[PDB]
């Protein structure tokens, strides 16, 4: 998935 | 420039003629900006962060200038604690991590 | 080393003898590791990001090796989707963003 950390 | 990390790496970006502060975020695959209006159509996108998944709006081929470097690419818009510049645009401006 | 942002900047770290994979994240103020036990006392804390907040246990003065460079600092432990090395430890190894 598109991971925004 | 060379940016150290003692403070949050917040820089000025320009999008749609407006200046905004945004965080250079190597932990983000993509760029997520706080609610704003952008031209054209958007498509749905789910992103996962530290607190779970959220739904955002995806706008493609958007012009944005970061610390003076031009980029044109995907910008996601949704509820984010801060404007985030992710790897999709960090690569466009030639950003790397070094130590 | 010079690390490209074409892919997620995942590196090997060593903590408590254990070798692990972690994400170098300039967007994170602190380092957050997936559930594990660490020595010493800890105190609860809440951290937020995309998706909201998660409760973590805060351990101080923990030693970690990141790509061979030692770094000491606070390490938060909790339900993060991936181990994250934040600015509190990136500074210690002299990590910078460059473009
Ligand atoms: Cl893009
Ligand atoms: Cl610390
Ligand atoms: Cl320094």
């Amino acid at each position: 998935y598109d991971q925004i950390l | 420039p060379q940016i150290t990390l003692w403070q949050r790496p917040l820089v000025t970006i320009k999008i749609g003629g407006q200046l905004k502060e945004a965080l250079l975020d190597t932990g983000a695959d993509d760029t997520v900006l706080e609610e704003m209006s952008l031209p054209g159509r958007w498509k749905p996108k789910m992103i996962g962060g530290i607190g779970g998944f959220i739904k955002v709006r995806q706008y493609d081929q958007i012009l944005i200038e970061i610390c003076g470097h031009k980029a044109i690419g995907t910008v996601l818009v949704g509820p984010t604690p801060v404007n985030i510049i992710g790897r999709n645009l960090l690569t466009q401006i030639g950003c790397t991590l070094n130590f």
